[PDB]
């Protein structure tokens, strides 16, 4: 077995008041990928956020409230690391990433890009960074899972009423451009779309009960993972978790197992 | 004789440089633009040298009609 | 095989081919040879033959 | 040379409805009209011409004896 | 050239030994095998089922048969 | 070509080798003989594989 | 073979012998450099060698500019 | 109405059902599917036309040795396609597993070592449970409902066996055969026939050789049709018929709503 | 009313495998457990309600005579 | 009303007139008429296959006809 | 009812204007109406088929009628 | 008569409204509507053609219009 | 009796205006909102008044649930 | 009619997931919520109200 969950909190506090620490414990799991702590390292040290029999590690931004991501794993990664030489990801400590043997897993924190414009330019130049490093990231042997919330869906199939959406943040022509060609030309994969070309699957909708009731959902979490491990996708799942986190957790298994 | 289409289709595509994206048998898409071709090979110049085997070649669509 | 897809090209029917991927192309035989079928549909959206799966017309010739 | 042809041209003559399955697995259905040494033609509402290329294995629905 | 594939098949066959054909998508497909050609070979299921050769990839004996 | 000298060495020395096929499932143990066609691995069960779907054959061991 | 542009291709990189990164269909990627090919087989020295087949690869990626 | 009654019988040996005149009885019993594990025989000595039921297809296959043991399947109607092993040693060597594939649903036969010879036997009955559970996991995942008709060797509650006191140390009610069995039907959500049917007691399957405990009916309910939850509701009835008892375990006979075809 | 009611009644009672015709062209296959003055019940493995006006011709592979 | 169906029906199975029924769907079902009623007509072929009525466009009798 | 479906095709058989008639499934019928009813009707064309009324979609007549 | 379908139609003749009618085929008809009665319209244009009411599938005014 | 329940969900579809996507038997796709409805015609509003029989049409889809 | 009511009421007391076929071919499997003599709801993505003059064929998944 090999598990893999995402549950962007956004707020580890509303995470822990909503029942999120008492479902992960519950829930088996070899790594979790909890992002947007929304407070310091010293916080993410209380034993509360520490699930039992699992590790605890967490990177946090130079502001508490502007973001910061924590990474849970069930045996002791080979090493940690965070930060990535720009500003826009050490500055906020928007990537942190853990070291495996033959693969190393990764948490990514995209902003969201939909406060305002200074926001989505703040988006586009962590995204040209960000595939610049990648581009940097080629022939590396070290196969990777960039698991993530990228705050941008692909394809029609990942979001209803696209055409509403077209000129609004998150599906806008540049960012898909942008991701299409970390997908296709550099021969990164998905996992969900692999396994289960299945449309209606969303993570993140409006908390507002109307969009709920009628299901406006926007998928930003994907498990960008190397083509070395595309071969060993097991099943992907979206559960609808009765407003836990705005970003539905996202669980995935995989053929392959873990190593010291 | 075999490549009486395929050989003047990819020789207007080269001439013209029209960004082509391949789509593979794997489902990856690859785009970019065709740099040259032979019988089973064809050049795709983009931020890396790529040299895709037309035999896992699925589709390829050029983004302006030709 | 000549035969069939060339009544198919000529008689201009509607044309879903199903690739070895699974995909399901739509569009119209424009032009086929050996090794290469170009799809007319918006695009000339070429179609290699050892790619091809099933040709499904969307009426009996 | 000396097996699949006498068995798809019995498959033809007797029409024994075949079901084939591609490469990928996926299921078709259809009887065998005529043969060819790159393809086939499946009759099964609409004629649908499949690529051998692409055939897994032709599964008869009716046990079938060669000549 | 093709002087090795011809009697280890020719031998399975006349042994009639349980062979377990994986695809090349991962299915089983045990059975014994009826006989085999170019491009083909007929195995001897409930229905005796035609495979080609092309989707073939493996070929492993339930039990181990010597040369 | 260099598949049949690659093929007989590994045979001579009966290095253990790892085959990867089309698919991906990782094969291992050693090559007892080989053609143009197919290849018959010495495996406890000998499972024989055509030629037309193979990826790479590695040995174990240098 | 009647035109052969792979053959220029692969006779430089393996004259310079610089990194490459064969990709395969199924997914996995294999890094080394070309020793020698001939129709159906292409060798990366990697430790050890490894004999990838032809119709196996998907794109070949050299991580090195060659110029030509 | 749409009727399916399956019959199974751990004939313990198909020499000695022959000769009881298990054939006639199920050749009698005319219905959709006819299970004999252990055959203790070849595949070859299966091939007499004597076993053989008139209207059925006799698949069987046979363990490394023919007295090891050996599942042979009738079916009334020809399977979609009939497979073997399981990728363990301790079944593809033993032929302890086949199934034969319909549609919608695969009937197939388990064939659990007895455990009850030696402690090896028990200890591979432990290793094949292990496997067995993984291969329910792992197996199950792939769409489809199946019918496992398999005799475990295991009694699962005391209702399922008497004088349990004395059967604690008794391979068949040993705690970790207890707590597998409950695993698999609880916490993976798998259930059975008989006793969703009918939650009767003294209701037996095996019995020992001793002619006093069949005479007081001391007597083991070791087989169980274990079948996805989904085929469970579309099960009518079970049945355990008291006759001259043809082998170590009786014959487990069972109806249910759904109709195979191919 | 005169020619329905004695054809459908036939063709239940004797059970005869009827290939019923839809108005598009597809030919369905199975048996029929009961008809109603509207619409018709045919089972092909599990039971499956066909609409009167759906149907464009029923054809019994069997040859039957009226009462 | 139904004043010029009644003995059209009558006429074309008295004399027994092969008639090709082209179907809405585009197929032509050839041979003589057994009988008629309410929305139902049989057919006189290789088999007593049941019409409807709503099912038809055009009667043809082909051979001349008169009433 | 049939207030003017009646006078029309009565007035079209009087005049016995040549009219064309157009069914759902695009096949083409030609001859001229020699009688009808309130549900089939009867052609003039060599062979004088009963046409449905329920598969008919447009009558055009080869010359305007009142 | 009928609560909008009978005016509507008036209305649509009252002001001689170029009208599109689509045929549940998918064809279409120019012309404007010269009368209607039940089961029955009336087109103006070259040729004084009618079609059939249950034939038509959507009447789209060329111009907005209201009742 | 006939209108127990497509009527009053009509109704509330229109008070509702939710958009609908209405898909006609021949398989073609309008949209817009259902501004008024009787017995036998429906008239849907959008950028051109469209009359819709409902003896043609397949589904009506809106755009969200409707209770 | 007698034999339509009972078991369209039995489909969805069971919770028997329909799939109804339209002339044109396509194909729409939901659960019923409510039918009429005219409508036929089938639970999807949304409430598809499906008219009962344009179904073919009803094949329930049990």
């Amino acid at each position: 077995a090999m598990r893999i969950i995402s549950v962007n909190v956004n707020g580890i506090q509303a995470a822990a008041e909503r029942g999120l620490l008492s479902w992960l414990q519950a829930q088996n799991a070899d790594v979790i990928c909890l992002q947007d702590t929304r407070a310091s390292a010293f916080d993410l040290d209380d034993p509360s956020f520490q699930l039992d029999g699992y590790f605890l590690y967490a990177c946090d931004a130079e502001l508490p409230e502007q973001g910061g991501v924590a990474l849970y794993s069930r045996l002791q990664p080979k090493a940690v690391i965070s930060g990535l030489g720009f500003e826009t990801a050490d500055r906020y400590g928007r990537y942190l990433q853990a070291d495996f043997d033959k693969v190393s897993i990764a948490t990514l924190l995209l902003p969201s890009g939909q406060s305002g414009d200074e926001s989505l330019n703040q988006k586009f130049k962590f995204m040209d960074d960000f595939t610049h490093y990648l581009s940097k990231q080629r022939r590396k042997r070290r196969e990777y899972i960039y698991c993530g919330s990228l705050y941008v869906a692909h394809q029609k199939m990942d979001v209803k009423n696209w055409r509403e959406c077209q000129q609004m943040p998150g599906f806008l022509a540049p960012e898909r451009a942008w991701l299409d060609e970390v997908f296709g030309n550099l021969g990164y994969a998905d996992a969900l779309r692999e396994v289960s070309r299945e449309g209606d699957q969303f993570s993140w909708w409006p908390d507002s009960e109307q969009a709920e009731m009628l299901n406006l959902g926007w998928r930003f979490d994907y498990q960008v993972l190397t083509p070395g491990l595309r071969r060993f996708v097991r099943n992907a799942k979206l559960p609808r978790q009765p407003r836990f986190s705005q970003h539905a957790p996202l669980i995935v298994d995989y053929d392959w197992q873990l190593s010291i | 004789k075999g490549h009486s289409l395929q050989d003047p289709y990819l020789n207007t595509l080269r001439k013209e440089r029209v960004p082509v994206s391949i789509y593979l048998v794997n489902g990856i898409k690859l785009q970019g633009q065709i740099e040259s071709f032979d019988q089973f090979v064809i050049l795709l110049k983009n931020t890396v040298s790529q040299m895709v085997y037309k035999h896992a070649i699925s589709t390829v669509v050029p983004s302006r009609p030709v």
